[PDB]
């Protein structure tokens, strides 16, 4: 009988309870994005901006309901309009992590039919982040 | 509230907890 | 009153602004179908008589529903579908209460009928646009919760140690911390001697914020706002607002449409999400020959306003009962639904950009139903686990973690093109190899 | 959840503050009346299963309705009256909404039942006095 | 005439003004729990989550009254239903502290008759915590 | 009016919804007991006359209290217990004010009586459920304060240096920091020229938060909200709410039941705890032959609403006066209390899940009474120390620390099965060896 | 705490702004009078002990009441009058609640005393002027009612036919139409299942206006505003305002001083008259050795605010008990009252133009007490008839008319210089010759 740890065990929404997706696992998700006609995009954040926080609410009256800071991350370049091949996303993932080694990186997808973000899952954790657990999180 | 009747700890309980701590 | 030539008008052309109704109708033996369809169209002011006694009214000349079509039900011998058109001028703009009063107010007692069931309604774009509708709807909800590409996961809190507010909140914390998006007030938990509402709200708010600090994800608990009075109800909605918590809950059929619509407008005005529980629906919606089918009650809810709706389970149901469930799930969620009789959809429904409602499905006792749920509902659903999280031998948090792993592995496998109908057991067993929590849930 | 010995307690003495319910009950064929009365008493959190699954709660130890009597309906062959007692602590004072949620909220969908009708309720004086009630009533009106 | 120190002198409710309870002292409290039919449970927190704080109140309107964060700690496994022997709690105390060496650990007890938490006292302070004083607190 | 056959009905069966009263009754010499019991039942509209002058009323045919039993008092020669039943229809739902007006409004002046004392009341479940009652009650209070398995510790602030608000707050800080859960406004400190209420509230809020930051435990001070007017009273309750502080205080017998119930409802609506002080109780409750026994006034308070109640001291009292005190402490705290004459409990009282009230006991001058207090009250009590903390030679904070050590060591010893009646001195002396603060208090 | 030389200061000069108290004091045997007077002055924080344990405060150096005089009581052997001065800085301006908390809050429990009664208070002009006081007072009331040169006449309504609101109003109409100025809600009639308050208010307003249209005189009924909560109380006061009716009623001792003062201010702000009923006064004021004499409670009421006050009956009382009653009637009504021990007035009271309160006297069963009532009270009083009007054989209206004739003939005879003590029977018999209603009442 094991105890799910409360310490340094931050999650980053969809797929964060799985092992980190390998390059083949990322490529297969990108195939799902492309087949649906969806638009992949990458986003990144530093560890202090990676997870939800309430600090802007100091300025507010009683309207904090469903407000949270750090839902928005920072866009890496532009949404890859007309992306058909998954190797471009994999190259862009490498480029973002190379430019930002201390950053979490997430892959999002937009559906221009329903005009809304439709996916978002993490593709890279920074090694220097102590906030999260390497799947020996018990 | 009932009167707490005491439980004798098992022999060498001290030896049991010490091993676990290590 | 039931003249059959006035009210049964089978060459009437349906207007775009008309409200249409499909009644499954069981006439008394010897009463012809055209007389019954006309009687339902007319809502005669004598329910005992079944005859035109006082005939000729300005409530019955241009403000009359007309039975424009009667069809036999295949395989049945004494059942018909009667189609009734109602002019849009009959209805108070934006009032679900008044539409049910106009359509189902009186005809279910009519003596010429043995049984009467309301199957479907066509709500025209001109009536749809008079409603505020759901405070947020599925899309806005996903944006506000920052949660994309999977179902949401809930569980009902049934504490092992007490029903006190503090123990209630401890259990909320343990479930949410493990991976669930939401937990759920039970529908009867309003404010009792064992647990007064404002104490419950405060301890749940501490739990939500504790699990949110711990997980780094947005967390909620459906805080039941259902009350004896509108003022007590709004006192609870205001408390949630001031705690800054994300979501409240209402039992719309027992509170009522008048209170539910008031609450949905408060929630739109103050950015709260509104979870809707469907207690007493089976009093009305269960018997095949009488009452009001749930798809109508779901359509009513979407108009009155709710961001989530309890939509049943599909565990233990046959493919035909599953076709029906998916029909009303599409009426809940989609913008445009086409006529499809085998899914029980009798009318083309154009929601005219009214936001969809997230169905809430009962997941089963265990995590092995996860592949079926993901395949049937797709991503836009909350899966509620009634004891998946808590029948787990290691407790609430690993049980939550086991449900979240199973949902995410099934989601991953679905996106990779695997057939969850065939390979879902293989997906779960493969996730058991690296997840000790999921491996312990599957030992059960 | 529907153990039949937990929830069907035919020697229970009805308290004065209890809310009583009489359900006309139509069990599925082969399901015994004591199992159905107990299931209606329990409001099991599984309405599809009709069997105990997760058993042992503090919502199901002292805040449980008990089926204290099952009678046959004369002239009918598969219908019973099940009498259920509910403790007054279950109910929000002055809230008709909450009493229907507690009593009729879920059991009408239970799969062990084919049909279920709620015939009568005994509202105890201790619950009755929590309600404002009619604004005037017949006398004042006259 | 001595001065009760305000520095690094945090308390953790019941029994925190006594010396730390020895194993014999914990065992005798567990005997009190068992004789009463009470259900022991362990809870733990890291030092930053151990004592009462107000940080969630940034989100609130005027409803902070008797709200405080960190009253809830994290449960260690499950409430020990049917606990009759005190050596199980003592073994679980060792296991929790072994898994969480930087954590405070408290022993709570629930009374299923009155359906409420009925005890809570501390059984372990972490060495690395500087927040508390080793009973030379003057 | 006192006919003795109308009002003294010794074969009446007591209904479940009746309110029962037990009057200790001292008739004028030569006036028979049945005539006096009937007169108290009747509340005749002539208090001077003692005769039926105007007889036959619809306020006196079905809305009449009936004397159903008269018993002699053992050892007394001219005293009787008269039992009166009142129909529940006599009473305004939820109004303690109106129940005292109906029962004690007039009969204590009746000339046929020399003396009259109201000993006990049976409040039926049907009347009990009309009251909001205590804002939180003992359980909720312990959950909100996070404090389990010992008594709570308070002290009254009497500053050595001034009664200014700032010096008042300094003393609050020093006591709370040392280990006390609460400190206490004196019952007369409302808002004076030497210390205006809002200044007191602000400096106490700084003190509470300073000691809370320092100790890491939840801290309070009972901020006296007692005012000349309801609006001034609510101005103070609102200020406490906005400071976010945990607890306020009211003097319910001098403010009144109407104001106390208003305040208790405000506290339920805004999550404040309500401490109740019982100033002037001895005007009413002290003399054995006349007035209203405190257990009735405590029962009234539990209905009107209070989370704590000053319940006296048991220091200096004989075992028989201690039996009485423990009787009303059970009526304050418990759900169901059985009839027990030797504890002065004349009626079985079913509180029907109305939350209990925490008794507040005066602890003695010193810390050696701690074993007796823990043994008599058990854990569910606040022990107030009037000069334990401050007669301590090292000052307020070590005095607080000495009280907290003594309470905790007595609690530890009680849980370990030791007899505090015998071994409590040995428990304190053993804690003196390692606690220098407790050792300096016992030097005194 | 009771040092005897700190607190008993027999050479203290009484300041003009001091509040003075006279306590009738019964020391425990062997306890000297100077120690007891000092203990009452001190209000020691130990009431069980009777010794100075913790001595030296800033609540006990300049904010201390001082016992400046102890006198023996003539004819008694163990009773003393202790005079205590309190500095005006002790008291919250305008708060009767806080003055009773400061003076009677704790000392009645002190163990060194066997019994303690508070006889009188000197309220200084500097404290008197902080109070709003009575909404109108006697003069303004007479101007608003247009009624001069006689007592006012009331009666309590006890209907023969039902306690319903409609029958209640019928009886009000019948009494008022016959000649009474006022009728009276019974003190327990607040809002019951047999008669809800707002129905009572409406039917009484129809009755008042009907009798006013009929008589051409201003009419009232004391509408009981006493409630469980301040908000319910103000809901009733607001209803009376909106009906435009002249007078409401409060039970100030059971509602409380906090609610009574709130109500008195509402009545000043909206021109309502406030009748005050004194239910439970005999719990406190009856026993000669313990409690608080009514004159203190009347003085409190005059400060808190009331336009009328139930002041007892003088029927059946000896001359000495009548001297006492007339003492407090002067404290109620007059601007300046001189020290007069034989009337029980221990202090010179200067009301400093605070309006007087109209005493309400119980008149007897019959109309033959009318000469005595007019002689004792004079014109400034309401005489309440409990069954004069209704024990009359011809019913309520001739009974009212018989009371009004008797009052007016006694008033006429008094102004003509006749001695009502001697000739009052001759005045009534002479009015019986021309009044058939009075002649039928005197047949009884």
């Amino acid at each position: 009988m094991m105890v799910w740890t409360p310490v340094n065990n931050k999650m980053f929404e969809t797929f964060s309870y799985l092992p980190p997706l390998s390059d083949e696992q990322i490529a297969a998700q990108v195939d799902y994005i492309v087949a649906n006609g969806w638009i992949p995009c990458l986003e990144f954040a530093e560890s202090d901006k990676a997870y939800v926080s309430n600090e802007s609410a100091i300025r507010f009256g009683s309207v904090s309901c469903l407000y949270y800071d750090n839902r928005y991350w920072t866009m890496w370049k532009l949404p890859m309009f007309g992306c058909r091949d998954p190797m471009q996303v994999l190259r862009e993932i490498v480029a973002c992590t190379k430019a930002f080694p201390d950053a979490y990186v997430r892959l999002v997808a937009f559906d221009n039919q329903k005009q809304v973000q439709i996916m978002g899952f993490l593709v890279q954790r920074p090694k220097s982040a102590r906030d999260w657990q390497p799947a020996n999180k018990r | 509230r009932v009167s707490p009747t005491r439980s004798v700890l098992p022999a060498n309980w001290r030896q049991e907890l010490e091993s676990l701590r290590n | 009153k039931d003249y059959r030539l006035t009210y049964y008008t089978p060459d009437y052309v349906v207007r775009d602004t008309d409200i249409l109704a499909a009644f499954r109708m069981t006439p008394q033996p010897g009463v012809p179908p055209e007389e019954c369809g006309a009687a339902v169209a007319a809502e005669s002011s004598t329910g005992t008589w079944t005859t035109v006694w006082t005939d000729g009214l300005t409530s019955l000349d241009r403000y009359k529903g007309r039975c424009y079509d009667i069809e036999p039900v295949p395989g049945e011998d004494n059942q018909y579908i009667a189609y009734v058109a109602y002019p849009i001028d009959l209805f108070e703009e934006g009032s679900v209460t008044n539409m049910f009063t106009s359509i189902v107010g009186n005809v279910f007692g009519f003596k010429a009928l043995r049984a009467l069931r309301l199957e479907d309604l066509r709500i025209p774009p001109a009536y749809v646009k008079t409603f505020v509708g759901p405070p947020h709807g599925i899309q806005v909800e996903r944006d506000k919760l920052n949660k994309y590409g999977r179902g949401l996961l809930g569980c009902t809190i049934k504490p092992k140690l007490g029903l006190s507010a503090k123990n209630y909140g401890r259990a909320v914390y343990e479930c949410l911390r493990g991976g669930l998006d939401f937990t759920k007030d039970d529908e009867n938990v309003n404010s009792q001697p064992f647990m007064r509402w404002r104490d419950r709200f405060l301890f749940v708010a501490e739990a939500i914020y504790k699990a949110q600090a711990e997980t780094g994800e947005v967390k909620g608990h459906y805080l039941n706002a259902t009350a004896g009075t509108c003022e007590e109800m709004m006192k609870r909605a205001v408390c949630a607002k001031e705690l800054g918590v994300p979501i409240i809950m209402h039992d719309y059929l027992t509170g009522g449409f008048t209170a539910n619509t008031s609450l949905a407008i408060y929630c739109r005005d103050n950015g709260l999400l509104l979870h809707i529980h469907r207690a007493m629906h089976a009093v009305i919606d269960r018997q095949r020959n009488h009452g009001i089918h749930f798809r109508v009650l779901a359509k009513a809810l979407r108009m009155s306003g709710g961001d989530h709706l309890h939509s049943g389970t599909v565990v233990g149901k046959l493919e035909g009962e599953r076709e029906v469930t998916l029909g009303f799930v599409d009426l809940m969620r989609d913008d445009y639904v086409e006529k499809d009789r085998s899914r029980g959809i009798y009318f083309t429904q154009d929601w005219c950009s009214m936001p969809g409602v997230m169905p809430v499905a009962s997941g089963g006792i265990h995590v092995w139903h996860m592949p079926a749920l993901v395949e049937i509902f797709g991503d836009d659903a909350c899966l509620q686990f009634g004891g998946g999280t808590l029948g787990h031998p290691w407790g609430n948090a690993p049980g939550a973690a086991a449900n979240r792993v199973a949902l995410e592995a099934c989601t991953q496998a679905r996106n990779e093109g695997r057939d969850l109908a065939r390979e879902g057991g293989d997906v779960i067993r493969s996730a058991c190899k690296w997840s000790p929590e999921l491996a312990a849930a599957c030992e059960v």
